[PDB]
């Protein structure tokens, strides 16, 4: 649902890059720059952020039950 | 019969990084360093969640979890803390944890980001990496999280939240002058960055009489442990590894 | 002619004479979309699209695709009348999941088909409200890294089934003997492939004949007592357990007591140790008092759970070695999946070492691969060319370490993220 | 004019506006509405 | 019997395979043809 | 039961399967007891 | 039969299909039968009408 | 049990080049459980002690055993010949004296079979001496295989050029040769063979030709593999996939049948709306032309899943029968 | 359920003695320590430090199954030298080497630092 | 020739069905018919 | 006892003998305001 | 008459050995 923290392989802290990452993508920079500016090097790194679909952003449309 | 003499050449340190070299030393006292910058360094995490109150759309093992993979500062304090297990209090005391609190509400209209600068902890020293924020959770107008928590001490062989690496590289013999390693064509292979040959020069000629020395490594940090105190702490602790054993041994002698 | 009901059918563009008809205008129409209410049916009301049906098929001559079929060449045919849209068009849903499927054997194609409907994901995003009886929900699901391009239609970038791995094809300790799998501990401490597991019980307070009436009550040692079995502490005084305390095995949910009244409590199917997630009361048609209660449980990947692939193998997990253990690289980059070599060759799954190899290139370049099937602008040439420029070996390999020893493996190892799905199986369902 | 190579993004432009008008259960919906009407 | 299933909600994937699922007899018809067969003429409207 | 568990020779104790026990699943095994749930 | 076009979900946006706690992806095409979703499995048969 | 994992792997511990360092050996020597606490004298004392993996499987093989097998790829002429007792390959399989002497390990001299290392170990030494041969040859070979590593990846399945165009035209070769007799048989020239028909006739002159195309493909693709090539480690130790499998990864699909026949005519007098009527070339009726390695196009995609089904069928109904069948004599 | 705790890879239970030594009986001057507790970290590197002794005629560690976590350290020596000073030596000259090397790795921290 | 062979003869032995799918009958001749293909 | 109405989300005290109804909303489905019996988890 | 649980690999047992967990036992 949400960005994991720590990279699955590695363990690297990707958790507080995924708000960076959206607003450097709306900033008009390609995606292999986006997370070249994030300093995610290794491709274990860069797959977190590249491949992750944020549902939490779907999940907080549906009222809550209180 | 005797000990080797390795010497450490640093190339690079970083508030993230240490690059360094050791030579003269075995290839498996150089992969057992490897092997205890990941898996026994002790370290801060949150080990123990309590949630009194959550409306979030995550459920609450699944806030738990994450707030164990938040880092905490553990810089001078896991030397001094006591594991959980030797120290004497009930359940939980200041000697051998770290109380943890968040009490977040979503009140405006607008989503509300519980990271980790939420997480405010009664000990000033141990804290989450803020000194931008690891997001715990969304919050949507009405919803609410709040939760107790303890940080205790632990080592990444116990669970991988106590991991303070976040990637070891380790190489020796970059090349391959050893032929540790045989590639079917040596030309297709990148040139490893600590090679000393030309551009022409594809493989080091084989060295008969070589070992492996010089191990390059290039420890990264989790934020949690700064990582030239990793290294110092994995040097301490495959010591004392050895140094216990040694009694025990000594004790089993006779 | 027909008009009949049934006739299955499928569009097709049209080819007057050797020239398709859909021209560059209809394109530049279509491309706005939106603010400009040009759709499917304006292509379609504008003769250029056809619906052609299984037996008009047998009087038309296909094309399958406009840049090659009706180029001026040595003749084949000169007659062609329509022309196939995308030639891979032609596979269903669950099909179009698999990456470069024109390079598997199709019993893999068939075979992933059949898992792809196994595969633990998010099902639906409303999963918070539906009390369906077992719902499995992936922590951290994600989009595939080589994705086919009939996957945007499938909505599966958005409720994906599944994580990107790691993976090395290696023989590493035998734990991977034949469709096994090893991995990372470590990885799995850090939440890959954990899941959620929802159950619902539902109950009703029927009053069905005059006496004999059922109803909710917290039976336990309270006033006229029957079989009460082994515990009825947790219950509330309501007889309904309370959302948030933790159930075990043989342990009660709903209180119910069918009246001197015997007891006809509800207990966990048989233990799993979840935490009772939502507790909904209603009244059913017959104004009856109903319940369902959601119990949750989260589910870290074991030994036994079953994993596959998007090229049609499934292997259970034969061990997990920790981060340290694993064969690392030059980087530090440990594989999440160690499979077995000798499963590769006997199953034609050369899309499989391509899903790897393109989503090297797409996790370097910090794109997201095209495995759609029939491109011919996508080889493995282009791709190794593509990853030689990342700094790895073209085809892939890598120099791995022995995690135990540190050595060098003599063979350099094939590793490189591969879209992995966790099937729904796993051995929490067998020893309870 | 003609689409000559420009053609691999045509064919999916054809191909995403057939499922936004469509989608993947028309034919259980448009035969129940049939029925129903 | 067999129309009219409980629709299968394990994934997304699973759930539109199931609205677009079809079913060939195996009654009187069943029994005279090659029904469990890839026929020519599935091209492009069943998936193989 | 603290009366009943004393044992003198006779007796049939029906104990936990143990290292060492054979079973069949038609071949047979001899038991051994593994930390996981396979 | 849900979102088709006697069901109360026809033309709700996306927005108001998540106030009635409705997945804006869930495709429709099943019957709600006294809670369960049922599918109607299209049934091949012989055509009709034809020699 | 010797599944593929370590059939593959003791075809190249038993390589000739197999030279292991002291170290190496002690770490195997941990898990041999038959072992005499002797540490065997290495094979090459100077400049450096180094073993071979002859002499630790030497030390694996049990009691006194003795076995003459020939390894998979023997050439015929090496026996007639000189080198018959030397081998340049190291073909030749003499276990004398409970000790590899020479010669590759195998399948072939490790399955059960009439020979088969182990069949000779089960009849000679015993029967649950067999049972430790099994397991240490597994545990010493998995502990090897640490060091040593197998892998299977993309450039195994690829072929140089020379092989492409190699199988290219053989291919080519095949089409224009079906194209004659298409010709052959559109001007009558064809006349039937005795006994069937003239379409039988030309159904069996056409699929001939193209049964020799997929099989010289075949051949000239795993002819080219190199020793480096661990497709080649997979099928010559006969440890996973038929080398069939490896033809159509590397070489060419080939034809596809539904029943027998080649893919029927489907559609009025065609197989797909994409062909003319009356096309018999060798596209039309099911041929697949490319390897899974270039992928195959739309067409040759159908036809497979049309010719693989008919592989899913018969899988069901020979279980079914086969069940039947036991449990009848049973 | 089945599921071991973490925490059972690296601590003894009540009367597990953290190493037990047994002579090995087929050849002689051989002995067996099992370590319980320890996996490769620890293993490997006494293993390499004994096959530095030039009296050490055969060093070889084991990890009998994965998951139980303790391994076997096989030494053979030469006669007049016995496998517990053998083992004791490497431990002794590994201690050694790691302050060695921890002091080297302050000094050359604290240089880079540019102390 | 076209003759059954597998699993359905293998089931056509076991039991003896006294019609046999492709009742076959090999005939070998004696005299100069052998190797004479005409008289053959 | 407090249910929640799942549609207007206000608590109502329903005790038992009284039809499950949400006061001031006729709505006919509740939930069961989350326990306050504390339940630990380990952050893993 | 256990549970009927997986069957997962394990090369480090003796080929006559099973591995039965503390459960099914
Ligand atoms: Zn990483
Ligand atoms: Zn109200």
């Amino acid at each position: 649902m949400i960005i994991p923290v720590r990279c699955f392989t590695c363990g690297k802290i990707v958790g507080n890059k995924w708000e960076a990452y959206l607003g450097l993508l709306q900033a008009e920079y390609t995606e292999g720059d986006a997370l070249d500016a994030l300093g995610l090097k290794r491709y274990c790194c860069r797959r977190m952020l590249l491949a992750h679909v944020d549902l939490i952003e779907k999940l907080l449309n549906y009222a809550p039950l209180e | 019969p005797y000990a080797n003499q390795p010497t450490v050449r640093i190339t690079e340190l970083t508030d993230e990084n240490v690059k360094f070299i050791i030579e003269n030393t075995d290839l498996a006292v150089a992969n057992s360093i490897r092997r205890v910058f990941i898996a026994e360094v002790p370290i801060i995490a949150i080990d123990w969640v309590q949630i009194d109150a959550n409306s979030s759309v995550l459920h609450d093992e699944f806030i738990a979890h994450r707030l164990g993979l938040i880092p905490l500062t553990s810089d001078d304090i896991v030397d001094k803390l006591q594991y959980s297990r030797d120290c004497t209090c009930e359940e939980f005391c200041p000697e051998c944890s770290v109380e943890f609190t968040l009490d977040v509400r979503c009140n405006e209209d607008q989503t509300r980001h519980v990271t980790s600068r939420d997480l405010i902890s009664n000990s000033p020293r141990v804290i989450p990496v803020t000194s931008d924020d690891i997001l715990i959770v969304k919050l949507r107008k009405g919803q609410e999280l709040r939760l107790r928590a303890y940080a205790k001490k632990g080592f990444g062989k116990e669970h991988a939240k106590w991991n303070p690496t976040a990637g070891v590289a380790f190489e020796y013999d970059p090349d391959n002058a050893l032929r540790h390693t045989v590639y079917p064509k040596p030309e297709e292979w990148p040139k490893s960055e600590y090679s000393e040959l030309d551009e022409d020069e594809s493989q080091a000629p084989y060295d008969p009489n070589g070992k492996p020395e010089r191990f390059y490594y290039n420890v990264e940090s989790c934020g949690s442990l700064r990582p030239e105190t990793i290294v110092l702490s994995a040097l301490s602790g495959l010591k004392k590894k050895l140094s216990d054993l040694q009694t025990q041994l000594s004790h089993e002698i006779q | 002619i027909y008009t009949d009901a049934g006739r299955i059918c499928r569009p097709l563009l049209i080819v007057e004479k050797q020239k398709l008809l859909l021209k560059k205008r209809h394109i530049d129409q279509l491309k706005e979309r939106e603010y400009n209410n040009y759709s499917w049916q304006d292509l379609v009301a504008s003769g250029v699209v056809e619906y052609i049906d299984t037996l008009e098929e047998e009087t038309v001559m296909l094309a399958m695709t406009p840049d090659d079929l009706q180029e001026k060449e040595v003749a084949y045919c000169s007659t062609y009348t329509h022309c196939e849209i995308h030639p891979s068009m032609i596979l269903g849903v669950c099909a179009s999941i698999i990456p470069f499927p024109d390079h598997n054997q199709s019993p893999r194609n068939t075979y992933q088909s059949a898992m792809g409907k196994q595969a633990m994901g998010v099902y639906i995003t409303n999963f918070h409200v539906r009390m369906d009886t077992l719902a499995h929900v992936l922590y951290y699901p994600q989009k595939p890294l080589v994705t086919t391009r009939s996957m945007e239609y499938l909505r599966f970038r958005e409720l994906p089934a599944g994580i990107n791995s790691i993976v090395a094809i290696a023989s590493y300790t035998g734990y991977n003997q034949e469709d096994s799998v090893i991995m990372n501990r470590s990885a799995v401490d850090r939440g890959f492939f954990r899941s959620v597991f929802y159950r619902s019980y539902k109950e009703q307070e029927s009053k069905k004949g005059f006496d004999q009436e059922e109803v909710f009550e917290k039976p336990t040692r309270e006033t006229c007592q029957g079989m009460r079995h082994a515990i009825y502490d947790k219950l509330d005084d309501d007889g309904l357990i309370a959302p948030g305390v933790r159930v075990s095995g043989d342990d009660v949910i709903i209180g119910k007591t069918v009246t001197t009244k015997r007891d006809c409590s509800t207990f966990l199917r048989t233990s799993e140790t979840g935490i009772v997630d939502q507790v909904m009361v209603t009244l059913n048609q017959e104004g009856y008092k109903f319940c369902k209660i959601r119990v949750r449980s989260v589910r870290i990947p074991q030994i036994g759970d079953k994993f596959a692939s998007r090229h049609g193998q499934k292997g259970t997990c034969g061990i997990q070695y920790r981060q340290e253990d694993m064969p690392f690289t030059c980087e530090g980059i440990t594989p999440d999946i160690i499979i077995n070599p000798h499963a590769i060759p006997s199953r034609m799954t050369i899309g499989h070492l391509i899903e790897c190899l393109q989503g090297k290139v797409s996790a370097n370049k910090g794109e997201i691969g095209d495995a759609t099937p029939f491109n011919d602008a996508v080889n493995v040439q282009k791709i190794s060319n593509l990853l030689s420029d990342y700094g790895y070996h073209l085809r892939g390999n890598e120099v791995l370490y022995n995690g135990f020893t540190g050595r060098k493996i003599t063979s350099q190892i094939f590793i490189g993220p591969t879209y992995y799905q966790r099937l729904k199986h796993m051995v929490d369902d067998k020893i309870h | 004019e003609i689409t000559p190579d420009l053609w691999q993004e045509a064919c999916w432009i054809v191909i995403s506006s057939y499922f936004d008008e469509k989608g993947l259960v028309r034919q259980q919906l448009d035969s129940f509405d049939e029925f129903i009407q | 019997a067999g129309v009219s299933q409980v629709l299968n909600r394990l994934t997304f994937a699973s759930t539109l395979s199931h609205l677009r699922r079809l079913n060939s007899p195996i009654g009187r018809d069943g029994k005279l043809a090659k029904p469990r067969q890839l026929h020519n003429t599935l091209w492009g409207m069943v998936c193989p | 039961k603290p009366s009943d568990l004393h044992l003198q020779t006779g007796y049939k104790v029906e104990r936990h399967m143990c290292d060492g026990d054979i079973v069949i699943f038609m071949m047979g095994h001899r038991v051994r007891i593994l930390p996981w749930s396979t | 039969m849900l979102r088709s076009t006697y069901c109360l979900l026809n033309g709700l946006t996306d927005r108001d299909l998540c106030e009635l706690n409705e997945c804006p992806l869930d495709p429709g095409g099943y019957f709600i039968i006294n809670g369960s979703e049922k599918v109607l499995i299209a049934q091949e048969k012989m055509a009709t009408n034809t020699v | 049990g010797i599944v593929q994992d370590t059939l593959t792997a003791v075809r190249k511990f038993t390589k000739r080049d197999v030279f292991l360092e002291r170290g190496e050996v002690m770490n195997l020597l941990m898990f041999l459980s038959t072992w005499d606490g002797k540490v065997p004298q290495p094979a090459i004392l100077k400049p450096r002690p180094l073993w071979t993996g002859k002499q630790i499987f030497s030390l694996i093989i049990p009691g006194h055993i003795n076995c003459i097998r020939t390894h998979s790829t023997h050439p015929d002429d090496e026996d007639s010949g000189p080198y018959k007792h030397i081998s340049p390959g190291d073909t030749k399989v003499v276990v004398e004296n409970g000790e590899l002497i020479m010669g590759i390990l195998c399948k072939k001299s490790l399955g059960t079979s009439a020979g088969s290392l182990v069949h000779i170990s089960y009849l000679e030494m015993g029967h649950d001496i067999t049972r430790l041969f099994y397991s240490n040859i597994q545990t010493v070979i998995n502990n090897w295989l640490l060091i040593e590593g197998h892998t299977i990846g993309i450039g195994d399945s690829i072929a140089d050029s020379k092989t492409y165009q190699d199988i290219q035209n053989t291919i080519k070769k095949a089409k224009q040769d079906v194209i004659e007799v298409i010709e052959k048989a559109h001007n009558n020239e064809l006349e039937p063979t005795p006994g069937n028909t003239l379409r039988q006739t030309f159904e069996n002159q056409v699929n001939r030709i193209l049964n020799d195309a997929r099989d010289k493909t075949g051949s000239s693709a795993q002819k080219s593999l190199s020793e480096y090539n661990n497709f080649k480690s997979m099928v010559v130790s006969g440890a996973k996939g038929s080398k069939i499998n490896i033809s159509q990864v590397i070489a060419v699909v080939g034809q596809q049948n539904v029943e027998g026949k080649r893919i029927p005519f489907g559609f009025k007098h065609r197989t797909l709306p994409h062909f003319i009527k009356d096309d018999y070339g060798p596209e039309s009726r099911g041929f697949v032309e490319n390897s899974y390695l270039a992928g195959l196009t739309p067409t040759e995609f159908f036809f497979h899943a049309m010719g693989g089904r008919e592989g899913l069928i018969d899988t069901a109904v020979k279980t079914a029968e086969t069940g039947y069948i036991q449990r009848r004599l049973i | 359920m089945n599921a071991p705790p973490a925490f059972e890879s690296f601590l003894l239970f009540e009367g597990e003695k953290k190493i037990t030594i047994n002579k090995d009986t087929k050849v002689p001057n051989a002995c067996l320590f099992t370590i319980n507790k320890e996996d490769h970290t620890l293993g490997n590197i006494i293993k390499s430090q004994l096959l530095k002794d030039p009296q050490v005629l055969f060093a070889g560690y084991k990890v009998p199954h994965p998951l139980e976590h303790k391994i076997i350290i096989r030494v053979q020596t030469t006669p007049d030298y016995s496998p517990q000073e053998a083992f004791t030596n490497a431990i002794t000259d590994l201690i050694s080497e790691l302050s060695l090397l921890e002091e080297r790795f302050r000094v050359a921290i604290k240089d880079k630092q540019e102390g | 020739k076209n003759v059954t062979l597998g699993v359905p003869r293998l089931k056509e032995l076991i039991n003896i069905s006294k019609k046999p799918k492709t009742p076959s009958l090999t005939v070998f001749l004696l005299g100069q018919s052998a190797r004479d293909a005409e008289r053959a | 006892m407090i249910y929640i109405c799942g549609e207007c989300h206000t608590e109502n005290e329903i005790k038992s003998r009284d039809p499950i109804r949400c006061r001031e909303c006729g709505y006919r489905i509740m939930y069961k305001k989350r326990t306050k019996r504390l339940v630990v988890f380990d952050a893993r | 008459f256990s549970a009927r649980t997986v069957i997962t690999p394990d090369p480090n047992l003796s080929i006559d050995q099973v591995g039965v967990p503390r459960s099914i036992a």
